[PDB]
């Protein structure tokens, strides 16, 4: 069986808030820079 | 043919833990990984792929 | 047990979590993608380039939104949460099915990434018309892979829309009927019969398309004896009833998140309320062409579509004064919640009565293809589907998680969005009416004012999602767990706790039949 | 509407049968008799390259391109016209 | 010989903003008609309503292509 | 809605830390991609 | 052309576009009234401290939320149906002008009774003379009589085009190998400006559309003017 | 520990190889359409037919050797093939449309006709008759199979759907014939697009319904099958019905109507 | 355009016993082409293998029944 009950229904950790701050700003940031870093692709391409 | 279910029965009904895709034996193990070592280096593969498709070559 | 619990999942809650989480990633994307459209904007002349990546934008962000963000949080991710609970069910009908929904997304996306890093991107409008979209004004890869990202997008959605019907249909309680099951419920099975009628019908045209550029048919080109307009008419058949479906599990949340912080036991007029959600499907199925009143059609067929498209409004009216007859004597509280739900309704009421504007023929000439008509489709978007998310987001967060929100940042960050949203959208329609057209990377100098106001107010929307984030970070890092609320006789999502337990409803309830 | 029969008293697996062998398989006889009469290969029709037919705005992905995936030289022309 | 003509009039067959087949008919009446007053002996004169109408509603470059393909035996009409 | 106390309550300063990271994350990447945009279209 | 701040519509510069100008009127106060009674009924349910929390029965209520809003409809319905039909009669014109559109410009052919024809290209922003207009000058402009009723017949080779003037009303869609009609008549002389309105590439936003409206003697002269 | 009858699955891997098949199926389409290369899309589809042929398998585990079939669970499978047959026919409506938007409206490059000038369509009482009585006599053979079944005769059952599968398979094999002897391909015009891409999805669900309904034929030699439990052969039917009745609206509307 | 006119030639547009439509397109087809070129000036010598064919296939009864239902405008087929 699995854990169950606040903080453990989900894919991450948040036993530490200052570990669980740097996975969010990894996750929300990661897709918000994508799609500049996609434009910047194109424009460089050619 | 005879009816052999009842046999099947009892294999797939043993207290064993395994999940029913596993719980024939070991063959079933080689099959899984067969499966997703083909799905997981395909979807490598395909991440190389598109690293040479982004940029122009040929 | 990670890899166990995750990848290979079965079970409901944890798969809503996966979308959940899916979509909010995805609206990161679709919200860069946003701000990149209103850059290009924010002042005459050009900033990225001309209309192909300006182009290669709007279509990726107008995708992400719809088929990323907006259709995995409210049917993958609430859905998958909250219909097992409100009818009592263990898990989904196919729950393993329901896996592979989930794991199609990832995939799907990608291959919208991998059209926009290939070749010239697909600078096509979410709408992919040919001939713009053929192989010789759109040759190589990037259409075909956005082609393919549509295929699996539509398989996952189709199979979720089998899981739903067969969960909703056959998985109540013995004496539950049909109409005993909640609202959200019913729009939840709605949306899902839409999902397999219409996704079908747009495999097979942009299926036809993928034929048309790789394998030299020529449904769409004339030199074969094929018609573009085919395609559009292929294409909006499902088009339309994707909007119906994009906004009616917001329906479903908006009746609960009303009927909760109204103190109230019941949605005023429940049956009158699904009516309107069956009526509101049945008829967005029969309208599709006022999405081509400038294609040249004759004169009786634009009158019936005109006709045909107003009426929906009936219904949709009565959904209206029965979320304001719900308010109507309640115990109001103030919560976050409610301030989305409140705004909903006001701002989807002004947007669908711009859709009324448009569905008379004669006005759309004038209005097609200008930004009045991107004015209508972000008020019932950007202010009703995604006021109904947040809204039912932060009503539902201490069920998902096990911990409350901090209220009065949630409501801070719902004055930022009123703001922003409304500072985006409103000028467009003035935008419209003076004609300036869609998908233009730059614009003539009449225009400049009111799209520097427009540009200004995406940034101010980018604040609020910005503040979103924090917040979610904020109630994870604090840990208040929920001990109480109020309501449970009339919301049994709630009564396994906070989050439930993995398996719920391992005894079934009791229900009679008196 | 055009059929003749009765069957009814109550219906089951020996009327399927007698239906499967006495009339379905029967039907497929004899449109297989109909088919194997007017077999044989129809005169080839003089080649006139029509601009709607023979389409090709992208190379087939196999053989040289040009070729359709079940082409049949006796009776598919290429946009040239007919093969040696 | 019964004209002053300036554009080509409401026509109650093609009633509709698609005005394809109208350029269509008239491009095939004119060839048809052409034909008739060659091969039996007349005059192409008789002809000339078609020719106006079909020069007036078609693309300058829809008549080009059929003519090419009328030259080259692949146009699809019946002339 | 009720609750426990917060388990690890987070302060007006480490609210302060979160919300400057958190904004940091989404407006750098964006911020340094749109800065270089000429040096972009010119190769 | 539209101008700085404008809020509405263009200046109508047709009959249908008049027609078109008064039905949104007529629409618009609709639209605000409905709008502006659901917002009042919002803060109408939210400022009493008075409750009722049992049951409502809804049947009587909902007789009046469907029937009004069916006769608010029809009301709309009705002079929309009639400018639709109106732009629909049979009016006879006495010329026809064929526009094809072109990435990324269209071309004009008056094919009557000479074979005129000619290629019309925004003029770039480094070229405009002084006090033109940013992405709205054309070359060659669309030189038509005033006051006569013209038909105007509408189609593509290559990709979709759309042909739109707003303030004339008009937006047809340029489809190739589809021939589409759309009639045009101008009050008033002058110059008309509208841009391609489907999306059709690269300089989808850099191929507009200017009419030159002058007398029809001034017409004959220009047409004379090109033997 | 439940008291319901609901089906609790146990945690699968077949849904991300599933997934990640489609992954490896369209890129790889696209790999063989732009990069001349079929490589990626071998392996999709081979990790396709891997996941599908364990999934399956797992679902008669549950079911004909654990147990999991309740009366309510086999109920929601009942609902889960309609809706999916449902799904189908949308998907081929689809295609009717093309084809009647094409034929009713031929444009002038077709010399405004139908069929165009220069196509010379199949003789639809020839092969495409025959095709039809193929299909048609297969329905009443798998009818006789389902009845056989519930009257507890294994011999008659196995030969009934033998002749079903049979029939599919000579169908499969004239259809293959037909399309080798057509003096039309698929780039003549919008007639050889909506003819082969109509009747070739159709021949493609043709091939997945008999391969249904053999996969039923080896359970039955295998006794999995009850008189009053068999949803497997019922779904494989119910699919095959709609295979049927996919081909008659082809042959009216393509090969007859539009000949 | 020269004759030796023996009988009407088979016709591929009506190949079967039953040949009234041939009789009838023969008979519109003159009677058309014959008002077409007496209008715009011409001969009605152009249009005279059409009348050989319905003379030489449709009934004289047919034939004088239509004559006598165009003189009296009822002629329900168009010219
Ligand atoms: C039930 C309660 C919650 C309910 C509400 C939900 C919450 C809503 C707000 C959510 C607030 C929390 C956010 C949590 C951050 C997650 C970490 C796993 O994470 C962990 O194991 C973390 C804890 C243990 C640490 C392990 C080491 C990890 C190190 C580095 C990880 C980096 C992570 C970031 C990496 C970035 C990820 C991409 C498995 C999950 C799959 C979900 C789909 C993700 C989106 C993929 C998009 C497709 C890409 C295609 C390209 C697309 C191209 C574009 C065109
Ligand atoms: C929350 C704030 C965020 C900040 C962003 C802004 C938010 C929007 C608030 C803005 C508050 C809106 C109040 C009504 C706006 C009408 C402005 C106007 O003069 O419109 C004129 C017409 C065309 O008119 C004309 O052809 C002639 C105009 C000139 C008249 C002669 C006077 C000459 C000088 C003109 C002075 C201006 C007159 C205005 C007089 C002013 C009268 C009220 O344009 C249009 O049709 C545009 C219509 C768009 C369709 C939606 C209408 C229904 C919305 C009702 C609730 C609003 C929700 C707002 C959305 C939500 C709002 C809360
Ligand atoms: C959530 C999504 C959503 C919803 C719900 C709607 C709802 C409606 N939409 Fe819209 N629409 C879009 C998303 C949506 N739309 C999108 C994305 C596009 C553009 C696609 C593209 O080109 O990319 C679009 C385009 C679009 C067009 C095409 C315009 C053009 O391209 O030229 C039209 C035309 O008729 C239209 C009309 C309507 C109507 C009549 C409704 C109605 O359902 C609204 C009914 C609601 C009300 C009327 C308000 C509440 C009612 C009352 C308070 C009762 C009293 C009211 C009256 C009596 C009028 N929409
Ligand atoms: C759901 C659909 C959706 C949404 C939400 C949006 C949001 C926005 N859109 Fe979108 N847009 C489209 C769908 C959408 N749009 C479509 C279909 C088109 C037409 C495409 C075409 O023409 O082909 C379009 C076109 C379009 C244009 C016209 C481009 C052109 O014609 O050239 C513009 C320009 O200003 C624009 C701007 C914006 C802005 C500033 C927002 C902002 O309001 C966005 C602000 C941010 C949010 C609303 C947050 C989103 C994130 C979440 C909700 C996740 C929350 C997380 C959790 C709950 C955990 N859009
Ligand atoms: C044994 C024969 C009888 C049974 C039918 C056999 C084939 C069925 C296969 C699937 C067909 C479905 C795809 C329709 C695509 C076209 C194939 C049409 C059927 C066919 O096989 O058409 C052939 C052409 O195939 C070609 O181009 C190449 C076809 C191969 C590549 C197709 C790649 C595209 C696949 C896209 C699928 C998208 C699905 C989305 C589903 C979403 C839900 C016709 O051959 P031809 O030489 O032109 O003329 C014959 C002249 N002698
Ligand atoms: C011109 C366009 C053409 C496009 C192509 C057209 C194709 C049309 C194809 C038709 C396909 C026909 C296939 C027949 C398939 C059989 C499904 C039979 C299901 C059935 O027979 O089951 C029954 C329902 O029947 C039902 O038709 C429920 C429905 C009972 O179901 P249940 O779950 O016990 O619930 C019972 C609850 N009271
Ligand atoms: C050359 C070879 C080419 C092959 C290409 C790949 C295509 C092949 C797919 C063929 C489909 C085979 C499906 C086999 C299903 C076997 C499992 C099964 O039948 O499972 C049954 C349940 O049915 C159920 O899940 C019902 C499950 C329904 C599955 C329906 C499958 C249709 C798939 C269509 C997919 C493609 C769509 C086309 C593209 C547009 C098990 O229940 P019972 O039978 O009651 O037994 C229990 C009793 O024994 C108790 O007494
Ligand atoms: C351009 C190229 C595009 C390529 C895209 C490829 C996309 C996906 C790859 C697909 C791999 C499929 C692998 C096999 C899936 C079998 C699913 C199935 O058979 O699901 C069954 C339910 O669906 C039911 O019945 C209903 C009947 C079965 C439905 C099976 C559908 C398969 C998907 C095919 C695509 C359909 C699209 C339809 C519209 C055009 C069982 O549900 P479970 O939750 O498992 O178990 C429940 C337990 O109680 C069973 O004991
Ligand atoms: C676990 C599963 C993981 C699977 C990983 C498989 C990796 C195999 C990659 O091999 C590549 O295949 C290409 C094709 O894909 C070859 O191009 C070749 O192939 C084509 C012909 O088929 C043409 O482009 C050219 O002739 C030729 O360069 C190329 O040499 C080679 O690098
Ligand atoms: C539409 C959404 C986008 C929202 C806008 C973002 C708001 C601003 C965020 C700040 O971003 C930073 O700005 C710096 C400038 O202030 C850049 O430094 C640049 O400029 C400096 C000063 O000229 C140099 O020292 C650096 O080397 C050089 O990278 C830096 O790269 C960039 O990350
Ligand atoms: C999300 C996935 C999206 C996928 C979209 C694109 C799918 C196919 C991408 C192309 O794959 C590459 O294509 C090259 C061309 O066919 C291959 O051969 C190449 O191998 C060498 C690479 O330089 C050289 O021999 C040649 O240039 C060339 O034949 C190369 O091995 C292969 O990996
Ligand atoms: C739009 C669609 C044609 C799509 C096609 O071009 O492929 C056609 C086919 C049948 C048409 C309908 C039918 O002709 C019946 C109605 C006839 C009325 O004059 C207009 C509405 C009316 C309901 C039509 C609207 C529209 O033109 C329909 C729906
Ligand atoms: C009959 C049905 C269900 C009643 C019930 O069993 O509870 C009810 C539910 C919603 C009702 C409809 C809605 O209230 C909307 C309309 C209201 C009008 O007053 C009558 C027609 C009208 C269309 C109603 C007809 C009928 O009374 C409906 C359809
Ligand atoms: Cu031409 Cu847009
Ligand atoms: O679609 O409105
Ligand atoms: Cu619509
Ligand atoms: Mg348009
Ligand atoms: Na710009
Ligand atoms: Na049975």
């Amino acid at each position: 069986h699995y854990e169950e009950g606040p903080g453990k229904n989900i894919p991450f950790s948040v036993e530490n808030k200052w570990r669980l701050l740097a996975m969010m700003t990894l996750f929300f940031g990661s897709g918000f820079a994508a799609p500049f870093f996609i434009v910047r692709h194109q424009l460089l391409k050619k | 043919f005879e009816n052999r279910v009842a046999e099947k029965q009892k294999l797939f009904q043993e207290d064993n833990g395994l999940p029913v895709h596993l719980k024939g034996g070991a063959t079933d193990n080689i099959l899984y990984r067969v499966t997703m070592t083909l799905c997981l280096g395909g979807t490598l593969y395909s991440l190389y792929c598109l690293g040479w498709a982004s940029f122009p070559h040929k | 047990m990670f890899i166990n619990r995750w990848l290979f999942s079965t079970n409901h809650k944890d798969i809503g979590t996966l979308y959940l989480l899916f979509g909010a990633w995805a609206g990161m994307v679709g919200t860069a993608l946003s701000l990149l459209i209103r850059a290009e904007l924010g002042q005459p002349g050009t900033l990225l380039g001309d209309d192909q990546i300006y182009n290669v934008v709007v279509t990726a962000h107008a995708f992400v939104m719809i088929f990323f963000m907006v259709m995995p949080i409210m049917i993958g991710g609430f859905g998958n949460w909250l219909v097992p609970l409100m009818i009592g069910a263990p898990d989904m009908a196919f729950p393993r099915m329901n896996n592979m929904s989930f794991w199609l997304l990832p995939p799907s996306f990608l291959l919208l990434l991998a059209s926009s890093m290939v070749e010239a991107g697909a600078g096509t409008g979410w709408t992919v018309y040919p001939p713009l979209a053929g192989n010789l004004a759109h040759a190589g890869a990037s259409v075909d892979l956005t082609i393919f990202s549509l295929h699996l997008a539509g398989v996952s959605s189709i199979l979720g829309a089998i899981n739903f019907i067969t969960t909703i249909i056959n998985m109540k309680p013995p004496a539950m009927s049909q109409y005993q099951t909640p609202l959200f419920v019913w729009s939840v099975m709605i949306t899902a019969v839409l999902l397999l009628l219409s996704l079908p019908v747009l495999a097979a045209g942009i299926t036809m398309l993928l034929t048309d550029r790789n394998l030299n048919t020529t449904f769409f080109d004339p030199a074969g004896g094929g018609d573009p307009i085919l395609y559009q008419h292929l294409f909006w058949f499902f088009g339309h009833p994707e909007v119906y479906i994009l906004i009616l599990p917001g329906f479903g949340m908006i009746s609960h998140i009303v009927t909760y912080y109204s103190g109230k036991k019941e949605p005023f007029g429940y049956m009158g309320m699904v009516w309107a959600m069956m009526s509101i499907g049945f008829l967005g199925f029969i309208v599709w062409a006022h999405h081509m009143f400038t294609v040249g059609m004759d004169v009786d067929t634009r009158a019936y579509f005109t006709s045909a498209t107003m009426i929906i409004a009936i219904p949709t009216g009565v959904k209206v004064f029965s979320w304001l007859a719900t308010l109507h004597g309640g115990n109001i509280k103030w919560s976050p919640a409610m301030m989305w739900a409140l705004g909903f309704i006001f701002l989807f009421t002004v947007g669908g009565l711009t859709g009324i504007v448009l569905a008379n023929s004669s006005l759309d000439i004038v209005l097609h293809d200008t930004y009045y008509v991107v004015a209508h489709f972000h008020y019932v978007l950007s202010m009703g589907a995604v006021f109904a998310i947040m809204g039912g987001f932060v009503h539902w967060f201490p069920l998902f998680s096990g911990y409350t929100l901090n209220d009065t940042w949630a409501k801070i960050h719902f004055a930022i969005m009123f703001v922003g949203v409304n500072m985006t959208f409103f000028p467009q329609h003035f935008l419209g009416l003076s004609g300036m057209p869609r998908r233009y990377s730059d614009y003539p100098d009449a225009y400049t004012m009111w799209n520097t106001i427009s540009s200004m107010g995406s940034f101010i929307s980018l604040t609020a999602v910005m503040l979103m984030v924090f917040i979610i970070w904020e109630a994870f890092a604090s840990k208040r767990e929920v001990l109480t609320v109020d309501l449970t006789t009339t919301n049994l999502e709630w009564l396994n706790g906070c989050p439930p337990p993995y398996h719920t409803f391992e005894e079934p309830t009791y229900v009679n039949l008196k | 509407a055009s059929a003749a029969k009765g069957d009814h008293g109550g219906t089951g697996a020996r009327t399927w049968r007698f239906l499967t062998f006495g009339l379905a398989l029967p039907s497929v006889a004899l449109c297989t008799l109909n088919s194997w009469l007017h077999s044989g290969h129809r005169e080839r029709p003089a080649f006139i390259p029509y601009h709607h037919l023979r389409i090709r705005t992208k190379p087939f992905s196999w053989g040289d391109g040009n070729h359709t995936f079940f082409h049949n030289p006796r009776v598919n022309p290429l946009p040239t016209g007919y093969e040696k | 010989k019964i004209k002053n003509y300036q554009t080509a009039p409401f026509d109650s067959r093609f009633p509709n903003q698609n005005q394809t087949r109208n350029c269509w008919q008239n491009y095939l009446d004119f060839h048809r008609c052409e034909k008739a007053m060659t091969a039996k002996g007349g005059d192409v004169s008789v002809c000339e309503w078609y020719r106006r109408v079909y020069k007036s509603l078609c693309p300058i470059s829809w008549v080009s292509t059929w003519d090419d393909r009328r030259a080259e035996g692949t146009f699809p009409g019946k002339i | 809605i009720t609750a426990k106390p917060a388990k690890t309550p987070t302060s007006p300063k480490e609210q302060a830390i979160g919300l400057s990271v958190t904004f940091l994350s989404f407006l750098l990447p964006a911020g340094w991609v749109l800065y270089h945009l000429d040096n972009y279209k010119k190769s | 052309m539209a101008y700085p701040m404008q809020l509405g519509f263009q200046d109508a510069t047709s009959p249908i576009m008049e027609e078109l100008l008064h039905f949104h009127d007529h629409t618009l106060m609709i639209v605000f009234l409905i709008s502006s009674l659901v917002l009042y009924i919002i803060s109408l349910m939210l400022t009493t401290k008075l409750t009722h929390t049992s049951t409502m029965d809804a049947q009587e209520v909902e007789t009046i939320w469907t029937i009004l809003p069916a006769i608010i409809l029809i009301l709309i319905a009705l002079p929309s149906l009639r400018i639709l039909y109106m732009m629909d009669e049979i009016n006879n014109p006495s010329l026809t002008v064929k526009t094809m559109g072109h990435q990324w410009y269209w071309s004009y052919e008056y094919t009557d009774y000479e074979d005129l024809s000619f290629d019309s290209y925004m003029i770039p922003t480094s070229e405009l003379k002084p006090g033109e207009l940013r992405l709205l000058e054309v070359d060659n402009r669309v030189v038509l009589p005033m006051e006569m009723t013209i038909r105007m017949l509408v189609s593509s080779e290559d990709v979709l085009h759309s042909w739109a003037v707003p303030s004339l009303g008009l937006k047809t869609d340029a489809i190739p190998g589809r021939l589409n009609q759309t009639t045009l008549m101008s009050s008033r002389p002058g110059l008309y400006y509208g841009q391609c309105s489907e999306i059709c590439g690269s300089n989808h936003s850099f191929m507009p559309i200017v009419l030159e409206l002058v007398p029809l003697k001034y017409f004959e002269k220009w047409s004379a003017s090109m033997l | 520990h439940q008291t319901h009858a609901y089906h609790m699955v146990n945690p699968s891997p077949w849904p991300l190889t599933g997934a990640l098949s489609a992954l490896l199926m369209t890129s790889g389409l696209t790999m063989w359409f732009h990069f001349n290369s079929m490589t990626l899309l071998m392996i999709g589809l081979t990790t396709n037919m891997l996941t599908m042929y364990q999934w399956w398998r797992d679902v008669i585990r549950e079911s004909t050797f654990q147990g999991h079939h309740t009366p309510a669970v086999q109920k929601g499978l009942r609902y889960g093939m309609i809706l999916f047959i449902i799904s189908e026919v949308l998907f081929f409506t689809g295609f009717f449309w093309a084809f009647y938007h094409s034929s009713l409206a031929p444009t002038p490059e077709l010399g405004g006709c139908w069929p165009p000038t220069g196509i010379h369509p199949l003789n639809p009482l020839e092969v495409p008759l025959l095709n039809t009585s193929v299909l048609l006599a297969s329905g009443v053979s798998i009818t006789w199979a389902h009845h056989s079944l519930m009257e507890g005769d294994r011999k008659h059952m196995l030969q009934a759907l033998f002749i079903t599968i049979t029939l599919g398979v000579y169908f499969t094999l004239l259809q293959a014939s037909e399309y080798y002897e057509a003096p039309f391909t698929i780039s003549d015009g919008v007639y050889g697009s909506t003819f082969f891409v109509a009747t070739g999805f159709h021949g493609l669900h043709v091939i997945i319904g008999s391969t249904f309904l053999i996969v039923c034929f080896f359970r039955q030699l295998k006794f999995h099958f009850t008189s009053n439990h068999h949803f497997g052969f019922e779904a494989a039917a119910w699919y095959w019905h709609f295979v049927d009745v996919v081909w008659l609206f082809l042959y009216v509307s393509i090969y007859w109507w539009g000949s």
